[PDB]
């Protein structure tokens, strides 16, 4: 009986056409359950499964302590395997933040708020600019490059990732020059050796700072070498060389994994 | 490659057996036709070219009509134009970046239809499609097969485009077909036009279609294509002599295929 | 948001659910926020409330739950009931399962499956409603009419439950339940019921029990809480205390809202 | 007695929610008062068969009333699963073991299916929206009945008489509330019987007059003197039993002053 509800001059918004026909493709343990939908002429309503807590409140709520190392490790495992459903099913979902991402009280996750997600083409063609949270968005959007796909998600399970070990927003912007600034300050300014192509996109401008990169045992000290081996993979500046969701759940971080209960 | 291409085509060939109507749905419909369903396909197309709109979008829109048409009875003829309406308007807000408004679509019917009766039409295909609007096209077929080109070759792709736009005009015979047979047809009867090739071995293991397999969809496409100058309806001719199409619809087609 | 949410010609109960509870809008009385019927489904959505009183009672096993929030929720309960039978409403099925709580400190009846509209005055309704423990003498005897009563009757039983953290009459059958009450109240009579000697499942054989002291039955509450009890379980329904009279009862004088763990 | 006032209070506030408009029927282009007529006194015999309570049939005509209110075009060859329907909806509301859907086929003699009944049965709770709880002439009367203690039997019965014929006849009685054709049902009654007249008790309860029920009163004297020529005869044929204390076979006053 108990349910979580969304109760939504243009007809039904484009947003609620594109959750709706995604999410109910969509059935995995780590992608929250759309029950049932409810239509009728003056309203619509989207039933979902109860979870208990987002991971933004249990993250606030664990914050002396942080979330236990072998709790993260099992929920960035839980979450790669329902983003490597979604980009098997051909679905982006392009707000990957932790107020969409969902907890029980047994121990597992779930992807949530398919609101801004879309349907992609093998291959891609150009798809809306200026999507995700500024906090979570890749280089190749605020650079606003002609095509982004698969990539962009794991950037924002990156700087999830990331969030998790430290208890703060790894690249948290203002704007979209502040935000490319706080990047390149921890990851080093990117060129064409790690890049190759960057200096040609629109929105690059050869005036921009050189910054050095930085030890990541000095941006993430809780993590052991596997670990910094990971979230290097999953922030890597090239989109077809950052790891896929599939690749990530092999990786030596993951080599002892088990299930504990918040 | 990308590590889920593999894994994408296996679930597009699993979910294009569901989306699907039935052959000869048009003799259960008593005041309507193929032949009217061929003149308001034709008209999404230049509704397509006047709003810049993505082909995909109106592979998406024809997926729709069929599948309405094929589960309501007694759809009357002077509706059948705002079905149309509403499938182009509900796949635009599921495909394009920026879909044209409600007033572009009441608009481009010359006030035939008020925006209170497209809304509602809109609330009724829905209703009907229970909201599986992510249905495979054979764009979608064709755009991975593209890729076993090497190197690429645009001429080949808007000529495989262009006959795979023909087949949405004519349920008669196109019907009988998935959209990945379509797409197969399609890229084989350009390919061998403008370059003289086949269908490549790389496409036979990925799809598990051979030459032979293809062969039925391949003759009713050729005979399409022979008798294309010809037909009622003349707005994708016309589309495809655009320059950015680089005027393949002006090609004279091969008389023979063997 | 996250609601209370319940699916399934179209049933008697849902009929009755339905058409009442969108006439009873009070702060003690679940909301039915909306209600969404098509050719095949039919949707009843209600305000979401953490838990039942049952399941804070067996949580609360360890200390018992506290007096001054046990003043609180009868004090609601009562004005809930009060509402319901001032628009001419029946609950009749009245149990810990069907009192739900928030983390605020509010209590509200909800499911009004079994309930229905009565007129004035009450012909004879459905033979036997009320869960067995919860259930009033009027009923086990097989009288024609019942009324207003056997709700008040239901609310006594779960207000010695709250402070004693057992059922105060958790019989087997019928038969053994009058005889649990009997045990506890004194076999009635002329005297305090004119009326048992007459009903249909009365008999003369019916053995005798002297009334017990409300200071064993439920020992904890003063002599204001023991009088309003007595006052709830009275056997003649005629006598038997209101919702509305009952809310004047000096139990009351120093109500407050206590919040739950 | 401290329920009975605040009741009567809340259903005087409801009787003019739960309400048709008089004029409806005009509007209604296939379907006359005279077809009404016909339907409602079709339901008493149903009534009567499978021993339904009066208060049912009050329900049913409400529904029936209040759905015609609203939807445009009714076919006279679907008036008939109108009250089949309405006749369920009420029954299931209000009786303690409803009579089975098959039985509401029976009395039909199979004129409409079960697959009809059941689509019948949700396009009238759409209509309404479940609003089921409607005050009846019935529960103002049962109302009314406290005032004469003891009870006299013959009266109770004579105005649940009087009560049950407003309900064949649209014109006059769409343009009177439940409570008034109840104030007058009951002075009729009394007077017929005993010679005693609307009490004061009664006039300081509703704050009606007898000038203030003198139109309706009239009208339904009218009814009753004319009764026994009526085209629709299932109310009297039903009030001659024993069960109901013979009232119908009563003469009518002549004058009432």
């Amino acid at each position: 009986e108990v349910v979580a509800l969304k109760k939504i001059t243009e007809g039904v918004p484009s947003t609620a056409i594109r959750e709706i026909s995604l999410l109910k493709e969509l059935n995995h343990p780590n992608i929250v359950k759309l029950l049932d939908v409810i239509h009728t002429e003056n309203k619509l309503y989207l039933v979902f499964e109860f979870l208990h807590q987002d991971l933004k409140k249990f993250m606030d709520a664990s914050a002396l302590t942080g979330i236990p190392l072998p709790l993260i490790k099992s929920y960035l495992f839980q979450l790669l395997q329902g983003l490597a459903f979604c980009h098997s099913h051909r679905v982006l979902h392009r707000d990957l933040k932790p107020q969409n991402l969902l907890i029980n009280t047994e121990g597992a996750i779930k992807l949530a708020d398919f609101g801004l997600a879309r349907a992609f083409g093998v291959p891609v063609r150009t798809y809306t600019h200026e999507v995700v949270t500024l906090w979570y968005r890749a280089p190749e959007i605020l650079l606003g490059c002609k095509y982004y796909s698969t990539a962009v998600d794991i950037w924002s399970l990156g700087c999830i990732f990331a969030e998790m070990v430290t208890r703060r927003a790894l690249f948290p912007g203002d704007s979209e020059i502040d935000q490319l600034f706080r990047i390149f300050r921890t990851l080093g300014t990117p060129d064409e050796v790690v890049w190759p192509g960057v200096t040609s996109m629109p929105d690059y401008k050869p005036s921009f700072p050189k910054w050095a990169r930085q030890d990541f045992s000095k941006v993430v000290p809780p993590l052991d070498e596997d670990g910094r081996s990971l979230l290097s993979q999953m922030l890597h500046y090239d989109p077809n060389k950052r790891i896929s969701a599939k690749a990530a759940l092999a990786h030596p971080f993951f080599q002892d994994v088990t299930k504990p209960v918040p | 490659v990308p590590d889920y291409h593999e894994d994408i085509h296996t679930y597009l060939r699993e979910m294009e057996v569901k989306c699907k109507p039935k052959v000869g749905y048009m003799k259960k419909q008593p005041d309507i036709t193929n032949s009217m369903r061929a003149i308001l396909v034709d008209w999404l197309v230049e509704v397509g070219e006047e709003y810049k709109l993505q082909n995909e979008t109106l592979h998406l829109a024809v997926n729709y009509i069929d599948r309405f048409l094929s589960s309501q009875e007694n759809v009357l003829r002077g509706k059948l134009q705002l079905v149309g309406t509403a499938a182009m308007l509900l796949a635009s807000k599921f495909e394009e970046i920026y879909p044209p408004e409600v007033a572009e679509f009441v608009y481009i019917t010359d006030d035939t239809y008020t925006k209170k009766q497209v809304l509602r039409m809109e609330h009724l295909v829905l209703k009907v499609l229970t909201f599986d609007l992510a249905a495979p096209t054979v764009n979608q077929f064709l755009t991975q097969y593209f890729l076993h080109q090497q190197p690429a070759n645009c001429k080949v792709e808007s000529l495989a485009m262009f006959l795979g736009e023909l087949s949405l005009i004519d349920a008669d015979p196109y019907l009988k077909y998935l959209p990945s047979v379509i797409a197969g047809a399609a890229f084989h009867l350009a390919l061998y036009t403008v370059t003289g090739q086949s269908w490549p071995e790389s496409l036979i293991r990925k799809t598990g279609y051979t030459l032979e397999s293809l062969k039925p969809c391949l003759m009713d496409l050729h005979q399409t294509y022979l008798k294309a100058p010809q037909h009622a309806q003349q707005s994708i001719r016309e589309k495809y002599k655009n320059s950015k199409y680089h005027g393949v619809s002006l090609l004279n087609p091969p008389e023979t295929l063997n």
